[PDB]
């Protein structure tokens, strides 16, 4: 089911799932048409839509820098922890909101980017380059 | 055997220039003036300054031919015309004054320069018109021939007040590096200015610089490494200047004793004009102090710095300045807001021996006092110096020099260093001369073993 | 963190109704169904059904189609994440089968091919169908015994007897007491009658430094016994 | 190891090679922010930032219309030419810097560019879809 | 045509007092009036 | 831009009615002083924040 914009704000992470497109395709354009020429307001709003795609930008860096690089859903060979939200399947993905999930890993949220950028295209790179020449 | 690769993220490096930031101190917030230097725009420190010496790496740098330094200019320049730009202007005070000398020229040997002037102003209204008073200082006219005056400050260009509420205080501003690109700080302690910095590291932002407008004597800057610094783009040509790093400041204590007050006189529906009121107690010249055995020490220093550039055992020499504008011929700058411009007369008298030179606790330095300056390059504005209400005294460390060569067929004689100045950008070399902007091009090609499909 | 509360004890008749309250707290009450099962010595545990506050959809027993009703209030959030709702469940037709412990519990997930399954349970509330008067208890005072004569360790408690409705919770000291308080079930006599009893393990020197007041609170009959356990013991393994 | 931002420009090629993601973390967000709103100082330092993003996106589309997309290292199918450095394998990797090497490569670079993007693509893609139909 | 789109399951702590879009429109409408009466007709000769 | 719209709200708290929007309903910029005027209704019960 679609519900719009944010419409799984409140659902489960699986049925959250479903909808990635109608979040990604809303926030990088709400383009606003500049065309009359206003002096010191224009200044304003333009930095914030500027600010806007360079956040979306850092966001495109850190998911290229990773194995994964498709704008979609992607799978990785970073193993999950244990520490990490002691919890079982389908106890995460039927009984738990994006919003609860990024709560509960933000004590330990800052140390898989690192496990996500050297762990693996700081080893996986190099080891596509000295196992593509046979 | 061997094909060819892209390689993303290189470190390669092309010298270019382009726009900088710049740094707000993180203290801005808690200073409150309103209005500080770059208090306007510029964003906070971050917490740890990025910096990371770069091993097995030389870089040539060249101080003159930087581009942050034309950066800093224009911004200082468009730093005076944006804070300039609001205030209260004066344009309806430029009418005949007729000015009395001071009430007190005992005994006429010694000199007294204050004008009781009085003058017909403009009001609150625009119907009646009101007499004011106390203009003073030396800086008017000898009048068109109680004597009358006028100001020369009108006789060049429009005037405009400096607002009461703003500081000229200078707060530590570092430039940062953008996006893309990197500041190369060298990092050895003796630098010729041009040519290999051996080490070499590099950051975004850079380290604190307190923006001075100084001449003849720099003021607040950044120390030297162990020796006394000898700069110049080409120290065989006599017009180029000298730039001078000192390695122990010395200690200066400029003091206007004048117990001043002030009087705000309305004028104009909104305006209002502070006026220097009257004198309370007794009156003598500002003036600066120097301790004469760190200025002793601190000539016997840079004199065999100089010997390595102008021959071993010989001698040098250095009178006062030549001529010409006040602003090159004086040591000028600015405390508390008001503007000193003294005479260094009392400290370049001196002749070298190979050993020594050719009591006394302290030098003092004369020095009179200015507040309305046409040190605008745009010959359109000029700026009035509010009064500062209570006496003035400050103390700074005297870090560098700025002299000039006198020319001619002076071989086998002597050298004469006369001081001078006038261009901004010699007072930011002594502080940008280790920093260069280069540009980031991480996109490189290289030959390895490898197949596609 | 979901701390549910249910009803309080009530005493009925065959052929009336009762309705028995479910008060929830510290999570979102709309986002799980509401179970009602019920614990009958007759016939074991029987689901009666439950039911959804989100959706108002109701889903109960082929037995309890016809007897059963089971209401919902509006949750009432406390914040983003937590809300205070209601379920309240109405039985008639009373009869001697329906006697026991009856439960409601919140549902187990909010998808998936297993999301009413009772996790959370409520402490309970116990029904008895009796056509029998309600009777209050006859509070009684026990003499301290000795449990220990090498470790010096008395035993004094208090003696419910014979009361028809609900048992009787008791406090001690206000309940300022909880170690060493053990309380014993209730009787069943040929007439119907229920009886207990409860005591505490006291140290042998704590008879001039302390003070033991058991507390007897009936609720069906709305009484209240406060006794005060005498010092004085009679055990003689205990004086020593 | 890490040396940080810019730490390997002294070293060899394959020594530099290892810190790729540190050189191209720190390009692309260097983020002032810009919420003051103060008049004719913003245009010049969000031109700065402009022509920042610009020369990035120059880069990208680059790196875009060559075979080589991910922003990691990449291998191509146009052959190294003997006139272009005649060096052999090692003798580049272990004693030279990238300075150098672009340097010397300086001569003859702005035609691999060209090597790159027509004898590449414009056959690659052309023989993709003609062997894709199978 | 506002989108306007219902989040069900959504309940979300609003604080009207802390709120910035309120500072926003404040600022918004000073600097209206400033650059609205900025090129009109300045009357400073009729304080007489 | 999250728009509440139970009925009652207490202006601190959590709404548990919530909609997302981008542009917000239509606001007249008024200023005055002691009463509001052309201002937006409340929703069946008078306001006291
Ligand atoms: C907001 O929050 C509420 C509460 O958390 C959510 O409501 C729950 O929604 C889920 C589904 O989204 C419900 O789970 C389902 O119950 C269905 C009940 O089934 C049928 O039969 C009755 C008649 O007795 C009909 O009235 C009813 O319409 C149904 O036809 C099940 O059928 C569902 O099963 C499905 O999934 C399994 C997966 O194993 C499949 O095998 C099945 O074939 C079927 O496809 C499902 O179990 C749940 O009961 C609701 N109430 C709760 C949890 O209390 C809202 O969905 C949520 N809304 C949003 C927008 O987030
Ligand atoms: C400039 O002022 C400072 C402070 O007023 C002077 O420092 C003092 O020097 C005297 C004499 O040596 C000492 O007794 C004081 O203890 C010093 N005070 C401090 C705070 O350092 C300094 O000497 C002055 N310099 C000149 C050239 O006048
Ligand atoms: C999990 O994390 C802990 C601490 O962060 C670490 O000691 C442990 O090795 C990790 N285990 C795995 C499997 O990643
Ligand atoms: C008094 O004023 C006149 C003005 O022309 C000046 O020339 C003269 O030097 C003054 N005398 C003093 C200050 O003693
Ligand atoms: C002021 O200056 C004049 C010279 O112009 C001098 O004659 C006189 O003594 C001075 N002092 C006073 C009090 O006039
Ligand atoms: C200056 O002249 C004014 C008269 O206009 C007089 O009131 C004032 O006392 C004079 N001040 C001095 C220092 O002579
Ligand atoms: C410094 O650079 C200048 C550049 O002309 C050069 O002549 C000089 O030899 C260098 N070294 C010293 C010590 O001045
Ligand atoms: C300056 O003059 C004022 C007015 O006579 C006096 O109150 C003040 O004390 C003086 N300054 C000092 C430092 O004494
Ligand atoms: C320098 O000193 C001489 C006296 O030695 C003096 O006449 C002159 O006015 C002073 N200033 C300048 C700029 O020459
Ligand atoms: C400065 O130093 C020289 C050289 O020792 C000395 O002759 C002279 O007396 C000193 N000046 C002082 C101490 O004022
Ligand atoms: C230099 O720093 C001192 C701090 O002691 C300060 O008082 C002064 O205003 C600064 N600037 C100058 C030009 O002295
Ligand atoms: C002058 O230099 C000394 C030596 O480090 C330092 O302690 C002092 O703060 C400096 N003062 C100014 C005004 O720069
Ligand atoms: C979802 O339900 C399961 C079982 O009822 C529970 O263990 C889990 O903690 C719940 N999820 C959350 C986020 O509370
Ligand atoms: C190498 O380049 C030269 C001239 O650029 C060209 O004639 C030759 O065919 C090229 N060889 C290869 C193998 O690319
Ligand atoms: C590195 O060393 C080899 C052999 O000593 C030499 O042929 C090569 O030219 C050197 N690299 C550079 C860039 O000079
Ligand atoms: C509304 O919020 C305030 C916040 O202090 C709270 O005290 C109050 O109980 C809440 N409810 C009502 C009805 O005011």
């Amino acid at each position: 089911v679609f519900l719009g914009f944010l419409g799984a704000a409140g659902s489960t992470m699986g049925a959250a799932s479903m909808t990635l497109t109608v979040q990604a395709r809303n926030l990088l354009s709400g383009n606003p048409d500049w065309l009359p020429d206003m002096t010191v307001w224009g200044i304003k709003q333009l930095q914030a839509r500027v600010l806007a795609v360079e956040r979306y930008l850092r966001d495109q860096q850190l998911l290229g820098i990773w194995g994964c690089s498709g704008k979609l859903i992607c799978c990785t060979n970073v193993p999950w922890n244990s520490s990490w939200s002691n919890r079982n399947l389908s106890e995460i993905w039927d009984n738990m909101t994006w919003l609860q999930w990024d709560k509960e890993i933000s004590n330990y949220t800052q140390i898989i980017y690192g496990l996500l950028e050297e762990s693996q295209n700081q080893q996986e790179k190099n080891e596509q380059d000295l196992l593509a020449l046979d | 055997n061997l094909w060819v690769t892209v390689y993303y993220g290189v470190p390669v490096w092309k010298d270019a220039e382009t726009t900088l930031f710049c740094a707000s101190d993180a203290k801005a917030y808690d200073t409150e003036k309103h209005n500080v230097w770059a208090t306007h725009a510029c964003v906070p420190t971050d917490p740890n300054p990025q910096e990371i010496h770069l091993e097995n790496v030389t870089e040539e740098f060249n101080m003159w031919k930087n581009n942050m330094v034309e950066q800093m200019h224009t911004d200082i320049i468009s730093l005076w015309d944006q804070s300039l730009k609001p205030c209260v202007k004066l344009t309806p005070l430029c009418v005949t004054l007729q000015c009395t000398n001071v009430t007190n020229n005992i005994t006429d040997d010694m000199r007294g320069e204050l004008k009781n002037c009085s003058f017909n102003m403009t009001t609150e209204l625009r119907d009646k018109k009101q007499k004011v008073y106390s203009l003073f200082y030396r800086l008017d006219v000898v009048q068109i021939n109680n004597k009358e005056y006028r100001l020369i400050n009108c006789n060049t260009s429009a005037i405009t007040q400096a607002c009461p509420k703003v500081s000229f205080e200078p707060i530590p501003i570092h430039y940062c590096a953008p996006a893309g690109f990197a500041i190369l700080k060298c990092k050895d302690k003796k630098f010729n200015g041009t040519g290999p910095c051996p080490s070499v590291s590099t950051v975004q932002c850079t380290h604190g610089i307190k923006p001075v407008v100084s001449t003849q004597l720099l003021l607040n800057g950044s120390l030297a490494e162990e020796e006394v610094m000898i700069r110049s783009e080409n120290i065989t040509n006599n017009a180029k200047n000298i730039l001078v790093q000192f390695n122990t400041p010395v200690q200066i204590n400029c003091t206007r004793p004048n117990n001043n007050t002030r009087k705000s006189i309305r004028i104009g529906p909104g305006q209002a004009f502070y006026a220097t009121g009257d004198i309370i107690g007794d009156i003598r010249q500002a003036h600066c102090n120097v301790s004469k055995a760190t200025w002793n020490e601190t000539l016997g220093k840079v004199v065999k710095q100089l010997r390595k550039h102008f021959g071993n055992n010989t001698i040098i020499r250095f009178a006062n300045s030549s001529g010409g504008d006040l602003e090159v011929t004086t040591h000028s700058f600015n405390c508390g807001g008001e503007f000193f411009y003294c005479n260094t007369s009392g400290l370049f008298n001196s002749t070298w021996i190979s050993n020594t030179s050719v009591s006394n606790d302290s030098i003092t330095l004369p020095c009179r006092i200015k507040q309305i300056i046409n040190m605008w390059q745009r010959i359109g504005q000029a700026m009035y110096a509010p009064p500062i209400q209570g006496v003035i005294r400050c103390v700074s460390n005297i870090t560098g020099l700025i002299l000039t060569r006198d020319g001619g067929s002076t071989n086998s004689t002597t050298e004469t260093f006369r001081p001078g100045g006038g261009d901004m950008r010699d007072n930011w070399r002594s502080e940008l001369y280790k920093y260069k902007v280069v540009k980031i091009e991480p996109l490189g090609v290289a030959p390895t073993r490898c197949k596609r499909r | 963190e979901g701390q549910l509360v249910q009803s309080g004890a009530e005493l009925k008749k065959p052929g009336a109704s009762v309705k028995i309250s479910c008060k929830t707290s510290g999570y979102r009450f709309n986002f799980y169904h509401i179970n009602w099962i019920r614990q009958t010595a007759g016939r074991g545990p029987e689901w009666m059904g439950w039911i959804s506050p989100y959706s108002g959809d109701k889903n109960l027993a082929p037995a309890f189609q016809d007897r059963v009703i089971m209401t919902t209030d509006t949750e009432v959030p406390v914040t983003s994440f937590t809300s205070t709702g209601a379920a309240y469940m109405e039985i008639r037709n009373l009869k001697f089968d329906d006697t026991g412990t009856y439960f409601c519990a919140k549902g187990l997930l909010r998808d998936g091919s297993s999301t009413w399954l009772p996790y959370l349970w409520g402490q309970g509330t116990l029904l008895t169908v009796s056509s029998a008067s309600t009777k209050g208890p006859s509070v009684f005072p026990l003499a301290p015994s000795s449990k220990s004569t090498s470790g010096g360790t008395a035993a004094l408690g208090c003696l419910v007897k014979d009361y028809f409705p609900e048992p009787v919770t008791v406090s001690w000291n206000s309940g300022a007491l909880t170690s060493g308080v053990h309380t014993f079930p209730a009787v069943l006599q040929s007439s119907g009658l229920y009886s207990l009893s409860s005591v505490v393990t006291v140290p042998s020197s704590s008879l001039g430094t302390q003070t033991y007041i058991c507390n007897v609170n009936h609720k069906p009959s709305n009484t209240k016994v406060d006794k005060r356990v005498e010092p004085k013991s009679c055990d003689k393994g205990l004086e020593v």
